C-alpha cells in the first residue's frame, strides 16, 4: 500500500490538524576515515574522509505555531 | 579575432555585413545548419563546413535577406549588405536556452573504496549482507587518547573483511576533540564515528564502527 | 523569373 | 528584432507588411503549415520550411489577401500589402486553440492528479509535453483580490487541459497574505505558486501557473 | 478581426457580401461542406480547406445566389454581392442545436484512494467483498476529544487492509463539533463519520467506522 | 610556521527545493466529489555543494 | 487566367 | 626558424603573410586538415600533408581570406597577403579545445584515481596518451598566492579533462612554503609539483602541473 | 567564374 | 585486499 | 489574522 508517511501535526480561520504547508526533512550523512593502503600498481594513497548521504529525507508536516 | 556572436529569438532578425570578395561563414554551435535561403542570384556558392557551418560567397551589391535553419528546428533570419573586405565570420546564439541538461557525474571511486564504504553504509542502518554471520568482537582494535573506556557491543564477521561496534565511555570534564585517525592500530582499514564528532563534551557515550581486515592475522 | 529565391537542404 | 507576434482567431484579418524584395516568413508555434494560398499571379514563390513555417516571395505591389492553413486543422488570413524593405518573420499565436485529438490519448491513459502535477512540473522546469502546443493567454483567467494587477506571460494548450502563467504584481504595499483558492475562477483546475510564498512582500513581481479546462466557457 | 458569424435555419438565407478580387472563405465549425453550388459562371474556383470550409473566388458583378451543403445534411443558402476589397470570411452557425451531447467525466482517481472508497462503501451497505471473514476490532484506534466513549461492535480483516466499527457515546452537554480528522491516530488509512456529523449534541450515539492497514504493526 | 597537510572541508549538502499545487473540486469517472486539496512534489532534489574555498 | 488561385497542398 | 604560432579560438581570424613563390604550410597540433577553401583562382596548389598539415601555393597578388576545416570539428580563418620571399610554416593552436568523443571512451572506462595518476605521469613522463591534444595554455588558471608570476609552457586537452603546465617564480626573494591546497581554483581537479619540493627558494624557476576540467565557467 | 570559391575536401 | 601498508606516523597547523 |  501507499505510504502514508506524516503521522499528522502534534497539538477561514479553520485548524484542522492535518492538510498545513508540507515540509521535506535533512537527509542523513555520516563520514568514514579511510586508512592508507597500497594499490596493486604500487601506487599510494593517503585518501581524505568521504561524507555520503546514509538516510534520505522525507515529507513531514511541521507543526502549527 | 573571434568570432561575432549575436543572439536571437527564433525568427529573429539581424542586420550584419557580409563581404562579396570573400567566402563569408555562418555557424551555430551545437547545431548543424540543414538549409539557407537567400533573394535569387544574391549569393554565389554555399557549401557545408566540418561541424556544421555554412560558407558562402555574394557576388551581389544589395542588402539582402538570408534564412537560415538549422537541425533542431531553429530559424533565424540575417539581412546582409555586401562590403569589401574579409571574410566574416559570424556565431550564432539562441536567446532562450531550450533544454537544460542534467550534470552526469563520470567519476568512479576504487573497488576497495567502495567496499569499505557500502558495508560502513549496511552496519550504520543494520541489514546484513550475505556472508556476515556475526561474531564476539575485540578489544584490540581501539587507542584511547584518554579518558575513554570501551565497550563491544555487535560484530559482523564475513568472507574478507570484519566490522565491529564499541561504546567509548564518556570522558571526564575536559571537552574531547575527536580525531578519526586518533584511534588508529595496525590492522585497521576504516575507521568512522556516529554522529558527528566535533568534541563529545563532559561526556558523552557515542558508538564507533571499527573496519579490519578478515582471516589476516 | 522576379521573386523566385533559391534554397540548398544539406544532407 | 524578434519575430512580432499576430494572435488571430480562426477567422482572423490581420492586415500586415510584407516585402517585394526579399523572401518572408510565417511560422504557427505548434503547428505545421500545409498551404498558404492567394490570389492568380501574386505570390512568386512558396516553400515549407522543415521547421513547420513556410517562407514566401511576393512580386506584384497591390494589397492582397493571403489564407494560410495549418495541418491540425486552421486557418488565418491575412491581407498583405507589399513595401520596399526586408523579409517579415511573424509569429501566429492561435488565440482559440486547436483540437489536438492524438494528445487526448495521454492525457485521459493516466491519473488525474499525476496528469497536474506533470503540467505543472513541465510549465516550472521550462520542458514542455510533446503534444501541447503554444497558445494566446487568456486575458482573464483568475479572479483578482486586494487590487491586484496580473500581467500575462506564456500559456499552453492540449485537448481537455490548458496551462498558463500569470506576473502579478502586488500594488497596495501593506502585505497580503497568499491563498490558492483566492485565485479561484468556474474553471481554474489547479494553482500553483512557483516560489512557495505564503506571503507577498509590498512590491511583488511573482508568478502563478494555472491549469484550467479547454472549452471552459 | 474575427470572422463574421450567422446564425441560420436550414435553408436559412443571408445576404453577405463577398469580393472580386481575393479569395472568401466560408466555414461551418464542427462540419464539413460537402457540396457547393453557384449560378453558372459566377463562381471562378472552389477548393476544400483544411477541416472543412470552402476556398471561392468570384469575377462576378452580379449578386448572386449560393447553395451550400454540410455532411450532416444541413443546407444553407448566401445571397452574395461581389465588392471591391479584402477576401471575407464567415463563420455559419446553426441556429438550433440538432443534439446534446452527454457530459464526459474523464477524470479517474487514484488506485489508493479508491480503493479505500470501496471498501468504505461496502463497510457501510455490510456486504462483504471476498477475502473479508471478520474480526474482533481493537481499542487502538480511537483518540477522543472528550466526553466520548467507545465501544466496539463490528469489524472485517481482509488480504491488505482492515476496517472497524465503533459506537461512540453521547457527549456530555456541550454541543461538539465533529471533526473527522480529530480522531486520528498513527497508522489509520482513513476515517469517515456516518449521517452528518455537523456538531454531535448534548448527546448522541453516532457509528464511526475507521480504516487501518492490515498486517502491518 | 610551516604547516604542512591536505585541507578540510564540509560536506554541504543543499536543502530540497518543494513545490505544492492547489487542486480545486472535482468528480471523477465514478461520481465521486472530491473537495480542494493539494499536492506536494520535490522539483530539485538536494545534492553536494561542491566548495568555494578548499583553505 | 480569370478568378484562378494559387492553392499549393504541401506535403 | 621554429614555426610561428598562430593560436585563435573556432572563429579566428588571423592576418598573416604568405608567398606567392614557395609553397607555405599550415599544421594543426593534434588535428588532421581535411580542407582548405579559398576563392576561385587564388591559391594555384592544394595538397594534404600525411602528418596532417596542408601545403599551398599562391600566384595571385591580392590578400584573401582562407578557411581551414580539420577534420574532429574545428574552422578557422586566415587572411593571407601574398608577399615575395620563403615559404611560410604556421603552427595552429587551438585556444578552445575540441569535443573529442573517441577519447571519452578511454577516459571513463578506467577509475578517477587511476586517470589522475596516469595523466601526470605522461605529462612528467613526456609522453602524451593517443587521444589528447595540444591545445593553448590557459592564462590564469591557478591562484598566484605571495605575490607569484607564473608563465604558462605546454597544454594538453581531452574531453571532459584538461592537463597545463606552470612555471612559478617567487619573486620576494624570503622563502615560502609551498602546499598545492593554495593554488586551487574552481575547477582545478588536481595540481602536482615535479620536484618534491615543500619549500621554494628565493629564486625559484620551477614547475607545476594542473588538472582541470574542460569546459568547466 | 562569378563567387566560385576553391573547396576541395580531401580523403 | 590492498596492502594497507603504512602502520601510520607514530607519535592549517592541523596535526 | 493570517489563516492558511
Amino acid at each position: 500500500t501507499v505510504s502514508t508517511t506524516p503521522p499528522v501535526s502534534a497539538g477561514v480561520r479553520c485548524d484542522n490538524p492535518g492538510t498545513v504547508h508540507p515540509q521535506r526533512s535533512r537527509d542523513q550523512i555520516a563520514t568514514v576515515w579511510i586508512a592508507p593502503w597500497v594499490d596493486s600498481d604500487n601506487a599510494f594513497h593517503q585518501p581524505g574522509r568521504v561524507s555520503f548521504v546514509v538516510s534520505p529525507a522525507d515529507w513531514v508536516l511541521p507543526a502549527r505555531v | 579575432q573571434s568570432p561575432a556572436t549575436i543572439s536571437l529569438p527564433q525568427g529573429g532578425q539581424f542586420r550584419l555585413s557580409i563581404s562579396n570578395t570573400d567566402p563569408n561563414m555562418i555557424f551555430i554551435p551545437g547545431d548543424k545548419v540543414t538549409a539557407i535561403t537567400a533573394p535569387g542570384g544574391m549569393l554565389a556558392d554555399k557549401r557545408l563546413t566540418r561541424a556544421g557551418g555554412v560558407l558562402f560567397t555574394s557576388v551581389a551589391t544589395r542588402t539582402f535577406t538570408i534564412f537560415v535553419e538549422t537541425a533542431r528546428g531553429q530559424t533565424f533570419s540575417v539581412v546582409a549588405t555586401p562590403v569589401k573586405g574579409e571574410g566574416r565570420v559570424y556565431r550564432l546564439m539562441s536567446a532562450e536556452p531550450p533544454s537544460r541538461p542534467e550534470t552526469r557525474k563520470w567519476e568512479t571511486a576504487q573497488a576497495y573504496e567502495k567496499l569499505l564504504i557500502s558495508l560502513n553504509r549496511a552496519v550504520l542502518t543494520g541489514d546484513i549482507p550475505d556472508g556476515y554471520g556475526e561474531v564476539k568482537p575485540l578489544s584490540d582494535g581501539i587507542r584511547l587518547p584518554g579518558g575513554f573506556s570501551v565497550t563491544p557491543l555487535k560484530a559482523w564477521a564475513g568472507d574478507q573483511l570484519r566490522a565491529d561496534r564499541y561504546e567509548l565511555r564518556n570522558a571526564n570534564t575536559w571537552g574531547v576533540a575527536l580525531r578519526e585517525q586518533d584511534f588508529w592500530k595496525p590492522g585497521v582499514r576504516a575507521v568512522m564515528f556516529d554522529n558527528n564528532a566535533q568534541t563529545l563534551m563532559g561526556g558523552g557515550r557515542m558508538t564507533v564502527t571499527v573496519i579490519r581486515g578478515n582471516g589476516e592475522g | 523569373r522576379p521573386g523566385m529565391m533559391d534554397s540548398q537542404e544539406f544532407s
